[PDB]
């Protein structure tokens, strides 16, 4: 009545099931994951193969999907393992593993293509001729929540200029201490944006209203826009927590096709839901149910990122390995 | 890690 199957609840894995669905419905990622050359891999320690297995089961099982081989492969297996890590670290663990496994293959560079951006930050001395520029690659964008009404205010905060003056005067080395500015602008924004909302600070949880839109235009935060490719982003996933830091229940909302038809993914129960439940009902306020992670897809890349996946996208070598595994266990 | 001390692209260990 959905067409989508859920993930088993097998312990306090917090954000993990939400993230797994989120990555699974990044269809371009999914197809590249299927292409990884894992035939030689040791199952009990291969996270690239365990992610293939999970995606295979999500695409083909009609019953809820287990993850125990996956949490074994990356070694988080104690009661509170997932409560000592956060979703940004698990994102990096999964994406870096699969990135490396595609090095040297037909899908090499898929992870950077989908997820890498570039920024530039600078220090410009106000009163002598010295500037330091720093270009670096990024993956996700951590957005400050506390004291920000909406995602626009957070991006404004992200790129707000900082005065280095008086007591925090920048030392320009040869020039000694100098008044300077520090600032930031994005050079590029990747096809898939993972925005991490800083609700869980230090240990606390900010439950305040934080408004985020269905279509998110970001041209204003680039150093140079172009026309006929505006940085216009479409909301794909809303990863949600309920509670006050202490444990809590984790759920993800997705419109997997990018068409604004939303579903709620609540471990083994995938149910269909209103757009209001996915968006405005996760703004929070003063409710303690609210987004901590948003996934946006660039409008110009959406058809690309959400390209149809068929059974023919999963190699035979892999299908046969996974079905043989099932034979053994039975 | 990025200029702002947030995590950047890839795996970078503990601060």
């Amino acid at each position: 009545h959905t067409g989508y199957v859920g993930l088993k609840n097998q312990g306090a894995t917090c954000y993990m099931n939400s993230l797994l669905q989120t990555l699974f419905f990044t269809n371009q990622l999914r197809k590249a994951v299927y292409m990884m050359p894992t035939e030689g891999d040791d199952s009990s320690k291969s996270v690239p193969l365990a992610l293939q297995r999970v995606f295979y089961e999500l695409q083909h099982s009609d019953k809820p999907v287990g993850t125990k081989k996956l949490t074994k492969s990356f070694g988080w297996e104690t009661l509170d393992s997932f409560m000592q890590h956060d979703v940004q670290e698990l994102c990096r663990v999964l994406l870096d593993n699969v990135e490396n496994k595609m090095k040297g293959t037909c899908v090499e560079g898929t992870i950077p293509k989908l997820f890498r951006g570039k920024m530039v930050s600078y220090i410009q001395c106000k009163e002598v001729d010295y500037r330091s520029d720093r270009r670096e690659d990024y993956y996700d964008i951590q957005l400050s929540i506390k004291g920000k009404k909406n995602i626009f205010e957070s991006f404004v905060d992200y790129v707000a200029v900082e005065q280095l003056d008086g007591d925090n005067k920048y030392d320009a080395g040869e020039h000694g201490l100098q008044e300077a500015e520090k600032g930031v602008k994005f050079l590029t924004l990747p096809p898939v944006l993972h925005l991490q909302l800083m609700r869980f600070m230090y240990n606390i949880k900010i439950n305040d209203r934080f408004e985020f839109p269905e279509q998110l235009p970001l041209d204003e935060f680039l150093q140079k826009t172009d026309p006929k490719d505006p940085a216009n982003y479409i909301l794909h996933a809303v990863l949600v927590h309920s509670g006050d830091n202490h444990g809590g229940h984790y759920v993800v909302y997705l419109n997997p096709k990018g068409d604004g038809k939303w579903c709620k993914f609540d471990d083994d129960v995938v149910s269909r839901c209103t757009k209001e439940e996915a968006i405005e009902h996760n703004y929070g306020g003063h409710h303690c149910t609210n987004a901590y992670m948003l996934v946006y897809i660039r409008e110009s890349k959406l058809s690309e990122v959400l390209q149809a996946v068929t059974d023919h996208d999963i190699p035979q070598q892999l299908v046969e390995r996974l079905q043989e595994e099932k034979r053994i266990e039975a | 890690f990025l200029x702002n001390x947030x995590r950047g692209y890839g795996l970078c260990g503990k601060k």
